[PDB]
């Protein structure tokens, strides 16, 4: 796949995403925070179309992601992030995508998501989040 | 609150 | 260098 | 004077300020590195003018800041910084303005300026810096 | 406060 | 069970745990590393005995922890921490105790573990982990 | 002189000095505050003696630093650290020694001071902070 | 490497 990285921001603001609920998680786009501003992040999308789109709002400032879940797994012989679940302390987003595989969470005592980057092919083959306080 | 910080040195100048 | 860096969790996913 | 605060961001790439060898520094803008992509902060302009004006194009990223001194003194009545100099770790830029009142240096051995924040009326009345690894 | 603070990802296990 | 909170230090040196085939993860002990001293964190034992003590020496400051992975699961009708491994730039241990229940993971790709807190009964019923550049 | 590097801590709850008013700055020794509990650091001493003790005791964690500074000199064709004031969110402490030279000032507008590092000969040569939030 | 590490300013005083 395509990988991307968008680096760290100030916050989250808003999440876009799309999925298949019969094989994994496709496009992915953030809109963080800039110091007060909204920055609208590249649109990192699937080679293939055919998604579910799916917009995240968050109630920035007060609102912010404290766990993220999700489940990875086997699609047409690829291993990818099949499903995601965002949990803020307001409100739970998900899950999205097919909940089949191996589970992972991250759960946040202490700081905050500032950042994505991953990879993207047919899906969402692996990403990782950046952390601060 | 959702705002990343970070160490702030300073001011200089007036106060 | 003069990059500034952050902590990073992951991958998640294909390996 | 008119507060302004870019806030934090990956490093800095170049500085652009004014100043007038009789009184002290003027106008202050900063072009940012944000996660690759160079980011034109705001400028922050004095409220009159016939400064000199002066750009630090740094040979981002193997040039870096290590240390930032200058002066602090009476204008007028107003206690303001009068000089700035930017150390890096390949040449010296300034002194800038008057060398004349009360020094003050930030020598850095470990970590990075990342923003910038003050005030500016007539003059650059005062200024912090944000520092990260 | 006069504490400084860290990163902490958890917990896991027990809610 | 007991909580516990080591607090953050400088690296991990050395980690004691015990565990048994049968039912979880017991006791838990760290050897942090405070500013070049080694520094021999509190033993924080399980209510009970029987357990299979483990000794993970750690090749300190070149060899640290990539990722912890394990298993949470239901012993006695308490959900605890029943499997862990870690892995380092150098090798993998364990894992140890059961593999089964839901499993975790935590891979790191900037920064390090430098602090554990969680809670112990007659098994460890959960922990988190400080994250530090 | 003898250099010496405390590394990072927790906090600082006590710091121990010493002066001369015709010289500079002699001893000095931190007691740092490690996750909730107090850490004896050593004791740096100076090549001779016959200077003022000063114990600056602060009300942790209520209480702490938020401006140090001092002036820097020439004292027998050595140049030291003459001076020293620490300013708290409570009181202000010093100045302690000879205030002449060229003068310094770290204000911290967010962080705190979590270590200290420096070299001692007859007196203090030099001092850096470590800064963390 | 595995020592953590922090922001550091300074020197003042001799060179
Ligand atoms: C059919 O394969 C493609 O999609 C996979 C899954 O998300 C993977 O991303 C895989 O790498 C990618 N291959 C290329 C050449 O981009
Ligand atoms: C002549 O005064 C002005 O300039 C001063 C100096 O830089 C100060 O910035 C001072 O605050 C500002 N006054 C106002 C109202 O902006
Ligand atoms: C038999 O129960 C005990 O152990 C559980 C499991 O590890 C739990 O830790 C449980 O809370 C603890 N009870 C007390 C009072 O600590
Ligand atoms: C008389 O000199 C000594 O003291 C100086 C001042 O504090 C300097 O520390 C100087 O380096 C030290 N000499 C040695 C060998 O440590």
């Amino acid at each position: 796949g395509k990988a991307f990285d968008d680096g760290a921001f100030t916050g989250i603001r808003e999440i876009n995403l799309s999925y298949n609920k019969e094989t994994a998680i496709g496009d992915f786009q953030v809109v963080y925070d800039l110091n007060g501003s909204p920055y609208v992040g590249q649109n990192h999308k699937s080679f293939i179309t055919g998604f579910t789109p799916v917009k995240i709002s968050l109630d920035f400032p007060s609102e912010y992601i404290m766990e993220v879940s999700g489940y990875t797994g086997n699609v047409s012989g690829y291993v990818v992030v099949r499903s995601l679940t965002f949990k803020t302390n307001k409100k739970t987003y998900g899950p999205y995508g097919v909940t089949s595989g191996t589970p992972f969470n991250l759960p946040i005592e202490n700081g905050l998501i500032v950042g994505f980057k991953g990879s993207i092919g047919y899906w969402l083959d692996y990403f990782s989040m950046y952390l601060s306080l | 609150s959702g705002k990343s910080q970070t160490v702030i040195v300073g001011p200089w100048g007036a106060k």
